[PDB]
C-alpha cells in the first residue's frame, strides 16, 4: 500500500537489517520492527464466460413480414430497411431474408 | 395525369387505426423502463443491459 514516515514525511521501503527485516527509508533515521504478521487482501476482477452468438433466438428480436420468396415458395420472410443514395436521387432500399430450410439473403 | 393535395389525405377510418398502434406501442415500451429498473429482460445475445 502507501505508507509514509511521521517524522520526515517521505515514503518507506522494506529491506533486511541485522536480526530481522526492517521498514527503512532514505531520508530520515526511522525504522519500525516487523512483527507477527503484516499483510493486505486484494481482489482482482475475475473473468466471465461469454455468450453464444447467433441462432433463430436472435432473429426472434427483429420483426418479420409476410411475403413470398421466389426460391423455395415460402411466405417466410424477414425484411430490412436501409437508407442509401443511388446515382440519381436517394431511395430507401430493403433487404430480403428467407426463414426456411435454405435461409438465403438478397438485396433488391 | 396530375397530382394534387386531395390525393394525399388521411382517411377518417385511418386516423383511429394508427391511434391504437401508437397507444399500444407506448404502453408496451414504457414498461421495459421499470422492467430494467427492477432487474429483468433476460438476454439472448452477449450484450449489456441498455
Ligand atoms: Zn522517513
Ligand atoms: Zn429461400
Amino acid at each position: 500500500m502507501l505508507l509514509f514516515c511521521p517524522g520526515c514525511g517521505n515514503g518507506l521501503i522494506v529491506e533486511e537489517g541485522q536480526r530481522c527485516h526492517r521498514f527503512s527509508c532514505n531520508t530520515c533515521p526511522y525504522v519500525h520492527n516487523i512483527t507477527r504478521k503484516v499483510t493486505n487482501r486484494k481482489y482482482p476482477k475475475l473473468k466471465e464466460v461469454d455468450d453464444v452468438l447467433g441462432g433463430a433466438a436472435a432473429w426472434e428480436n427483429v420483426d418479420s413480414t409476410a411475403e413470398s420468396c421466389p426460391k423455395c415458395e415460402h411466405p417466410r420472410a424477414y425484411f430490412m430497411q436501409l437508407q442509401t443514395r443511388s446515382a440519381d436521387e436517394p431511395m430507401t432500399t430493403f433487404y430480403k431474408c428467407c426463414n426456411a430450410q435454405c435461409g438465403h439473403r438478397w438485396r433488391d | 395525369f396530375s397530382i394534387g393535395i386531395g390525393d394525399v389525405t388521411p382517411g377518417q377510418g385511418l386516423l383511429k387505426a394508427k391511434y391504437e398502434l401508437l397507444n399500444a406501442g407506448y404502453k408496451k415500451c414504457d414498461e421495459y423502463i421499470e422492467a430494467l429498473n427492477t432487474g429483468k429482460l433476460q438476454q439472448q445475445p452477449g450484450c449489456t443491459a441498455e
